């Protein structure tokens, strides 16, 4: 991929890990400076922040209508219902607000999943997830400054909110 | 897919618009 792709990897996961720590265990199953696991963290606390801030992408409200909507997903189709989401979200263009909306996504959607008794379902969507980063939107990524600049950016977003 | 799930891509997509624009005031 990008430039210094091997240290976004090792981000892209400790961003993951603090977000669905923050936000939700079900979901799962070093080589970083302590620079950047320390960015990471401070990351996925800002992007809790907004997301809480947003209340069509709340994590809790969207769960509630993932399960009034009835939607279904099963062992055989989850993953192709995530990639749909996933097309859509990203169709028009890549920007931070699109990031940081299919990201709450992915934690509501894996705690759905794991109220629907898909073994396995919430670990292999923070999977899929974790990898959207490392592979789709890795470029964009790291041309708006890493992880550094998503706290610039979210930073201007919280004073904002 | 389901309709829910281009649904749902959809309304992120929007959403995400309008978060992105509150960095630009």
């Amino acid at each position: 991929g990008p430039l210094g792709s091997s240290r976004l990897y090792l981000q892209n996961t400790a961003v993951m890990e603090e977000l669905y720590r923050r936000n939700l265990e079900y979901w799962r199953e070093d080589g970083l400076s302590e620079e950047e696991r320390r960015t990471a963290a401070d990351a996925a606390e800002r992007m809790t922040a907004v997301i809480a801030g947003t209340p069509g992408i709340a994590v809790e409200r969207n769960v509630r209508d993932f399960r009034r909507g009835g939607w279904d997903v099963t062992p055989d189709n989850v993953e192709s219902e995530f990639r749909e989401v996933e097309r859509r979200t990203f169709s028009d263009g890549v920007h931070w607000g699109r990031v940081i909306a299919f990201l709450a996504f992915s934690m509501s959607f894996a705690a759905y999943v794991n109220s629907r008794g898909i073994d396995g379902g919430a670990y292999s969507v923070f999977n899929w997830t974790l990898r959207v980063l490392n592979d789709s939107l890795a470029d964009f990524i790291q041309r708006e400054n890493g992880w550094r600049g998503f706290i610039v950016y979210a930073d201007t977003l919280l004073r904002a909110q | 897919a389901s309709s829910m799930a281009s649904e749902v891509g959809r309304r992120l997509a929007e959403f995400g618009d309008q978060v992105d624009g509150q960095f630009y005031q």
